[PDB]
């Protein structure tokens, strides 16, 4: 004769946005070395990297 | 003369030291390890009153 039902519940109806794409930025900073050498030999006769 | 470059001079922290030994290898070491575990899950006594 009778049967249950099914409630639905609504609290709130916000204006969101989809997800196009999702990443992450980290933060970086500058770090940098050098070194200094004498050509010494046929290494660093004119320029070094040779093409 | 010997064939090489010289002695070698590393400016470390704007300060140059002359070391004894100059050489990059690998080396056994230990991690830090943070078990935080739930420090402060959820805990809060408060009521609710009407004006």
């Amino acid at each position: 004769p009778d049967s249950k039902c099914l409630k639905i519940k609504v609290k709130r109806i916000n204006l969101k946005c989809k997800k196009s794409s999702s990443y992450f930025v980290p933060d970086a900073r500058s770090r940098c070395t050098s070194v200094r050498r004498c050509r010494w030999a046929g290494d660093c006769q004119s320029g070094c990297p040779p093409h | 003369l010997v064939h090489k470059p010289g002695e070698v001079v590393v400016s470390y922290g704007g300060m140059r030291v002359r070391p004894k030994c100059y050489g990059f290898s690998r080396m056994m070491a230990t991690l830090e390890v943070n078990p935080p575990e739930q420090r402060t899950g959820q805990c809060t006594g408060c009521h609710l009153e009407c004006i």
